[PDB]
């Protein structure tokens, strides 16, 4: 714990750890709802992890992340050493200057490159479940969340499968670091890796994503190499951890929930909806940013330097914003929710997001339609910047399966 | 309710929304011609940026306050009947509403 700052009253403490909530084994969701239990007040403050603010309710999240001028994105990660450190392009920037990065970043990860990918995502999934079907079980979480949305961005990318490994330590020591390296030193990493492949691209410039963030311009004018290696370190953070983790959170409930199997397979056109409404109770994502100056807000006093985790998984879970948060209702009525962000830093990726998301329940369930949790295994999940679940193992008949 | 996208090189593209839909989101489920809508909706950003036909202007509710400022930096032209159609959600009085869509959204 460190020493509590003076101008943080005793009554607004408590003390959350992010990187291992105390209730993690109930569910990494459920962990961070007990900040939302009735003796919580709206803003707390944590001495864990050097010591920051955390606004539990959806009310404070959403203004937090609309006012950039007192709320800033240069410091969004919370060792305050590792925001400090952080320098990707469309998000480390508060808005008269990040708005012109975001176009070049929608070139590669927007909906004009999920149009480019629609026949290889298709053809993926459908491959990776139909060599699983006849096993009658796997490993949820290396069979298939992981190789699916990283092999389509490393194939939108232009980069081997054989630097899978090496690039998916790094970025996971940014969202859930195991203590071997810090922020700093796995981003000048990634960097190491990026630097000379731009150079390369920027000579000879091809098709790739990477080729195109290296020669493209922002509003009129052309990128430098050093923004094009902050733009392309966030871009392989975003495609190798978060859909990635977010399949297994969905795929679990789905193994423990056969009456949600059967909604789905029966209405189909469902799935879309039933992606979103999962994309609530199962949000995995929460940063923050600093503030700019002193600020009263909501009764408490805030200090310019102060560090508030604005933790976008909590407002889709707050009751104030959906009644019966933890259940999960395919056909609920208003399905708000901040996974995707909230303010001008929404995810550019998000398009690619839902379509990966429901490209695989829509294929899994037409060849295997259903399938529970392995007999005796009890799922772990595992907190940071990006929730996720340790393993997955999953069983099925498969003679109640068929090949399409 | 019919509403109607004109692209910049003059194509025209007629869609059935129904009530409650945002001209934005019914533009991008529809691959719609330069309609980015980055925000996701919610008046953060300008590439949604579309003129209303003169003749229903004043059928729409005016943009409110995230939206003026957001118009004050479309890469297109600014017109006086320019809005973020992400801004305007269909009704079935707004039956045949026509809007010009600028090929510069970034
Ligand atoms: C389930 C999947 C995903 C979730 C929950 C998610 C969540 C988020 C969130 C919460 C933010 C805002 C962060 C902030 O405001 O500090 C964000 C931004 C962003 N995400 Fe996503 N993301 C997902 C998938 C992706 C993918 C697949 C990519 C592809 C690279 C991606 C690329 C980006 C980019 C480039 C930004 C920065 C926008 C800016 O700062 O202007 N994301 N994402
Ligand atoms: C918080 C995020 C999910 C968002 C995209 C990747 C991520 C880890 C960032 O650094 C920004
Ligand atoms: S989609 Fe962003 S302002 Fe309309």
């Amino acid at each position: 714990l460190a020493p509590l700052p003076p101008h943080v009253p005793e009554h607004l403490v408590f003390d959350f750890d992010m990187y291992n909530p105390s209730n993690l084994s109930a569910g990494v969701q459920e962990a961070w709802a007990v900040l939302q239990e009735s003796n919580v007040p709206d803003l707390v403050w944590t001495r864990c992890n050097g010591g920051h603010w955390i606004a539990t309710r959806g009310q404070l999240i959403r203004e937090a992340y609309e006012d950039y001028r007192h709320f800033s994105s240069e410091c969004p990660f919370i060792p305050r050493e590792a925001g400090e450190a952080y320098d990707f392009i469309p998000t480390s920037m508060d808005p008269p200057e990040q708005r012109q990065f975001r176009a070049l970043a929608n070139q590669v990860v927007g909906m004009p490159v999920v149009d480019k990918l629609e026949n290889r995502i298709q053809e993926l999934a459908c491959s990776l479940i139909e060599s699983l079907r006849p096993q009658g079980q796997c490993n949820f979480t290396e069979d298939y969340a992981e190789p699916f949305p990283i092999r389509i961005f490393m194939l939108l990318a232009g980069l081997p499968e054989e630097d899978i490994p090496h690039l998916k330590y790094l970025t996971d020591q940014m969202t859930r670091p195991d203590g071997s390296m810090t922020f700093a030193e796995a981003k000048e990493a990634l960097y190491d890796y990026l630097i000379p492949i731009i150079e390369q691209r920027r000579q000879k410039p091809g098709t790739d994503a990477i080729s195109i963030v290296a020669n493209g311009q922002v509003n009129g004018r052309p990128i430098t190499s050093d923004e094009a290696k902050r733009m392309c370190g966030l871009l392989l953070v975003g495609g190798l951890d978060t859909v990635v983790n977010f399949l297994s959170f969905s795929m679990e409930f789905l193994a423990k929930s056969p009456e949600h199997r059967q909604e789905l397979i029966q209405r189909p056109e469902r799935i879309p909806a039933a992606c979103e409404e999962l994309l609530r109770r199962f949000s995995l994502v929460a940063d923050g940013r600093i503030l700019t100056s002193d600020y009263e807000f909501h009764g408490v006093q805030l200090k310019k330097g102060d560090q508030i985790l604005l933790p976008q998984m909590l407002s889709g879970l707050d009751e104030r914003e959906n009644a019966c948060p933890m259940h999960v209702d395919f056909s609920r009525q208003k399905v708000s929710h901040t996974t995707f962000g909230h303010g001008s830093h929404l995810c550019l990726g998000q398009h690619l997001a839902r379509r990966e998301i429901i490209v695989t329940l829509k294929e899994w369930l037409t060849r295997i339609p259903d399938f529970s949790i392995a007999p005796g295994a009890q799922i772990q999940h595992k907190s940071g910047i990006v929730s996720g679940v340790q393993a997955l193992p999953l069983v099925w008949d498969p003679a109640t399966t068929k090949a399409v | 309710s019919k509403v109607v996208y004109v692209s910049h090189d003059g194509t025209r593209r007629e869609l059935d929304v129904a009530d409650g839909v945002s001209l934005m989101q019914a533009a991008v489920s529809n691959g719609i011609y330069d309609i980015v809508g980055d925000c996701g909706g919610s008046a953060s950003c300008a590439t949604c940026h579309v003129y209303v036909n003169e003749a229903f202007t004043d059928k729409v509710p005016a943009a409110n306050e995230r939206e003026i400022g957001m118009l004050e930096s479309v890469t297109a032209e600014l017109k006086p009947n320019s809005r973020l159609c992400c801004q305007i959600i269909m009704t079935p009085e707004l039956d045949g509403i026509v809007v010009d869509v600028p090929d510069r959204q970034w």
